[PDB]
């Protein structure tokens, strides 16, 4: 739903912007949640959870 | 421009009403810059704000710019019926603010919604008693 | 001298779950997408099914620390609602009071 | 495109595209032969048509930017 | 409540204050002097100092209302008084001249009138003599006669038998009926009267 | 009759009859207002047996144009924009007023909100299979059509022929009643004929055979939503509507010989707010540039003294019944209440 000049500013931002510059679906998206993060059981609070 | 007015403020429940009332005018009110019929759609609302001026006789002699925030609209029009009565008690005789005072135009409203309590359904509903 | 058995298994498993954490993300990504071949999915799903079971964090389960009751615990001070009042009714929980309002 | 623009322009608009339709076919009605561009959109009352309608589409809309561009209009359409 | 007990409640009624001081006694001068040392409740947002305030019709608007929702109990008041004000002119256009004097259009003199014929003037109260309880004919007081009039009116116009009906249409015609004495409503207080004449042997239980 | 005037001819008001009601006689309201009158206005005239309409500046200025219209020129576009309940349609209704007493030919869209919304029948169809006909909406529009200009649609012959279906066709030469009537007879047709009829006034009118009037209220509905859905439950564009996608056409000045004048209306429009009055807020950027260059006309609140006449309007037909009504102090509430409104107004006063 975007014109061909803001399609292509919108590939220009997100190449600057360090953002996924190929058309990704929501699915293939977690992909680039699971490493932008630590695991759940790599944080303090889980596995320091007892003292 | 050198025109007299006054300023007071107004609560109730959870709305802050401030409003300018000036000693001359044509009647006009003006809400968050917005003309009062049309920012109060409902005539509750504006029966309130012409509780003030009609008690003491005074439609159609001033302009009124108030603002509110929070609230309902039955609060929003609460809060600015207090906050132009007292106001307006600058423009009045002295006998004529205390028959403002006795009509209930000048206290603020204390009522105020109550906490629920825990182990009850609300303020004061219970659960119901389980049939023994 | 953990506070009992149970409390025991879950300190395995959080430790466990640790070791693993980063081999469990990394086959995982390539399960969770619909870039890659089905042909490779399916093999990452059985790698990761072939994994310990204690190495699966949804196993973890927060217990109190000092009782290791397994419910009505409070995640910012992994006590037990017992402990817990225990410490803040005796004034020993800094800046914790009674509600009334 | 004209979507993408982010402040109103004038020069090649619907704006001008249909005043200036409009102004031919009045010149016909009256049988005159003076269709030049160049002389029709150089005149005073299209800087105030022009003034008008840029003030419309930039700028918040109001009674007294409502009651501008009514003036402008109704001199270019000879309405008195 | 958030008022304290030493909080009175307002007078709200413009000729009360612009009374002149001769014409006061000097027991309403007093009231007069005494409340300037008195603290007054807000005037609630229901009443106020309007020439057009009916309190009987306040109050049948609030016992209209259904789960606080005002905004539409209005609504449907002012619609009925509409109703019954065009169903008075129509009426009255095609009346004859003689027929046109009898004819009311004031639809809050209709409102009025109406509630007042469907008053019950006696009623049956539960009274215990002898370990049993009786249904004893019994004076109903002022307010009892009017609430129990709204009640009536309102209870009739919410029942099913009714069908697709909208309130203001249902309201304006039970209205007019016990305007001149028909209707459901005048049915129900006489048959109030009736049961209540019925137990006229129990009338000396009373001690009042 | 301080608040009513003797001339009750349009042609003939002037600044003079400002705030006094002029009478429309029964005999107009069946031929001239078969539709177009607000509901509530509706009702009072059942109720105070008569059609009574107030003579303000907005009907007078517009007045003031028509008469001076320069049939030579293209089609002027008038639109009246103002807040709600201002008296933005009974203005317009006063104009065509005007134009059905001069002998124009009248066409009245009532509300073209109703041809976006609430559609149980919309078929799709067959002259063009990607728009949609909408034959109850047409149909209705027809009906009230032949009532205005009934003695109008004999004069006026078609110059074309249109097929309806394989066996009818409507002729060169034939009237345009009988355009108007294959549509009413056959709802299927209704759509089309809308179509044919709208085409034929906008040829004819340019060739000198008659003066037209397009009044549209509600114009705003022609270039924003809609609220009807395709069997895919999607939604639906007006410019796939072709009772929407023909009077578009009438709204370019691309003709002559009549005029144009048109009517702003929140309510019942789709998807805008409630305060929304002023001509970019409710026609959008397409609406705007549709009728750029046009002629706004603003519609506001009763002034002092048309406040003051409509209260004798109503106190001298009985319908305030409130004895205090008739005071001062009553008529200081009211004004407050309304704050000069004239459909605030007239609410209240319908239960006092
Ligand atoms: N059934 C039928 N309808 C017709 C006929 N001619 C015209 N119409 C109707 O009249 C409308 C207007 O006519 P016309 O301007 O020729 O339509 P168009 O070819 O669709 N024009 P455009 O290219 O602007 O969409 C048409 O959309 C259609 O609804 C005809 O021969 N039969
Ligand atoms: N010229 C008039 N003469 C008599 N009554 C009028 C006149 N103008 C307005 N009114 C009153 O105001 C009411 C509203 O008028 P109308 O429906 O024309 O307003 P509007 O601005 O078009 O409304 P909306 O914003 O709902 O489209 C009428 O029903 C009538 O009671
Ligand atoms: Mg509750
Ligand atoms: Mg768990
Ligand atoms: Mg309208």
């Amino acid at each position: 739903s975007l014109s061909e000049y803001a399609f292509r500013m919108s590939r220009l931002s997100a190449r600057l912007f360090g953002e996924v510059t190929r058309p990704t679906n929501s699915k293939s998206m977690k992909v680039v949640k699971l490493f932008s993060e630590l695991p759940l059981a790599k944080k303090k609070e889980t596995y320091d959870w007892y003292p | 421009q050198g025109m007299a007015f006054s300023k007071s403020e107004g609560k109730r429940k959870t709305a802050k009403a401030e409003a300018i009332v000036y000693k001359h005018g044509s009647g006009r009110i003006k809400v968050n810059g917005i003309d009062y019929q049309l920012y109060f759609p409902i005539t509750q609302d504006r029966e309130q704000l012409m509780f003030p001026f009609h008690f003491v006789d005074r439609l159609g002699k001033h302009d009124v710019t108030c603002t509110v925030s929070g609230g309902g609209r039955s609060a929003q029009a609460g809060a600015i019926r207090l906050a132009m009565a007292k106001a307006l008690c600058s423009f009045v005789t002295e006998d004529e603010v205390e028959w403002m005072r006795q009509a209930g135009l000048l206290t603020t409203d204390p009522r105020v919604r109550e906490r629920k309590k825990p182990g009850q359904e609300g303020a004061r509903r219970k659960f119901t008693w389980k049939k023994r | 001298h953990y506070v009992d058995w149970r409390m025991w298994r879950d300190v395995k498993r959080r430790k466990m779950a640790y070791e693993y954490a980063d081999e469990r993300l990394r086959i995982n990504s390539l399960r969770k997408n619909t870039i890659l071949p089905k042909i490779l999915q399916d093999v990452a799903d059985e790698e990761i099914a072939a994994l310990p079971r204690d190495s699966c964090p949804v196993r973890i389960r927060n217990r109190c620390v000092m009782t290791s009751r397994p419910r009505g615990v409070k995640r910012r001070w992994r006590l037990s609602r017992i402990v817990f009042r225990h410490l803040a009714d005796h004034g020993q929980l800094s800046g914790i009071q009674r509600a009334t309002w | 495109t004209e979507a993408d623009m982010e402040e109103y322009i004038w020069e090649n608009s619907s704006s001008e595209r249909n005043i200036l339709e409009t102004l031919l076919q009045m010149k016909a009605a009256e049988k005159n032969m003076e269709i030049n561009k160049e002389e029709l959109l150089g005149t005073k009352e299209i800087e105030e048509y022009k003034k008008s309608v840029v003030s419309l589409k930039n700028e918040e809309e109001n009674e007294n930017s409502i009651s501008q561009y009514k003036e402008s209009v109704k001199r270019l359409l000879n309405v008195t | 409540s958030r008022y304290s007990p030493e909080f009175k409640d307002p007078l709200i009624d413009k000729e009360y204050y612009r009374k002149p001081v001769e014409e006061l006694t000097e027991e309403e001068k007093y009231v007069r002097e005494l409340k300037k040392t008195q603290l007054i409740k807000a005037a609630p947002a229901g009443k106020t100092s309007s020439v057009f305030e009916d309190p009987v019709i306040s109050k049948f608007t609030n016992m209209m209302m259904i789960g606080g929702n005002k905004v539409l109990a209005r609504s449907l008041m002012i619609q009925t008084l509409e109703a019954v004000k065009r169903k008075q002119f129509e009426k009255y256009h095609a009346a004859s001249a003689e027929e046109q004097a009898t004819i009311e259009r004031n639809p809050y003199t209709i409102f009025h009138q109406a509630l007042k014929n469907c008053e019950p003037m006696i009623g049956l109260v539960p009274i215990l003599k002898g370990g049993r309880f009786y249904q004893v004919p019994v004076p109903l007081p002022d307010r009892r006669r009017r609430f129990l009039a709204m009640k009536w009116m309102i209870t009739e116009c919410r029942d099913k038998k009714h069908q697709r009906t909208l309130m203001p249409e249902k309201l304006s015609h039970k209205l007019l009926e016990a305007f001149h004495n028909q209707g459901p409503v005048i049915k129900r207080k006489h048959d109030l009267h009736k049961m209540a004449e019925a137990n006229r042997a129990l009338a000396h239980y009373r001690w009042w | 009759a301080i608040s009513r005037t003797n001339e009750n001819d349009p042609a003939k008001h002037g600044d003079q009859h400002e705030g006094q009601h002029y009478n429309i006689s029964p005999q107009d309201l069946e031929t001239v207002f078969p539709h177009g009158l607000p509901p509530r206005f509706v009702m009072q005239v059942k109720t105070f047996s008569e059609a009574c309409l107030m003579v303000r500046k907005p009907a007078l200025e517009l007045l003031h144009y028509l008469k001076n219209t320069s049939f030579a020129y293209p089609a002027i576009r008038y639109l009246l924009y103002g807040e709600k309940g201002t008296g933005k349609t009974l203005s317009l209704c006063h104009v065509i007023h005007f134009c059905a007493k001069q002998d124009w030919l009248i066409l009245h869209i009532p509300d073209a909100h109703l041809w976006v919304k609430n559609c149980r029948d919309l078929l799709q169809s067959s002259y063009n299979k990607q728009r949609f006909d909408q034959p109850l909406e047409a149909s209705t529009w027809l009906k009230n059509f032949k009532t205005t200009n009934e003695r109008f649609l004999n004069q006026i012959k078609v110059q074309e022929k249109y097929v309806w279906n394989k066996r009818e066709s409507t002729e060169k030469g034939s009237p345009l009643g009988e355009v108007v009537e294959q549509g009413i007879t056959r709802v299927r047709n209704a759509t089309d004929a809308v179509g044919i009829v709208l085409k034929e006034l906008k040829r004819q009118s340019s060739l000198g055979m008659f003066h037209l009037l397009v009044a549209v209220d509600g114009i705003n509905a022609l270039w924003g939503r809609t609220t009807l859905k395709r069997e895919d439950k999607s939604p639906i564009a007006p410019e796939e509507l072709a009772l929407v996608h023909n009077l578009r056409k009438m709204m370019k000045n691309d003709w002559h010989g009549g005029a144009i004048v048109s009517a702003l209306s929140q309510t019942g429009s789709l998807f805008k707010p409630r305060k929304a009055y002023l001509p970019q807020e409710l026609l959008g950027k397409e609406g705007f540039d549709a009728l750029d260059p046009f002629i706004p006309i603003l519609v506001s609140n009763y002034n002092p003294k048309e406040f003051e006449s409509c209260i004798q309007y109503y106190l001298e037909n009985n319908w305030l019944q409130h004895e205090k009504a008739p005071t001062e102090e009553g008529k200081k509430e009211l004004l407050f209440l309304s704050n000069a409104n004239p459909s605030l107004l007239e609410r209240h006063c319908a239960y006092l």
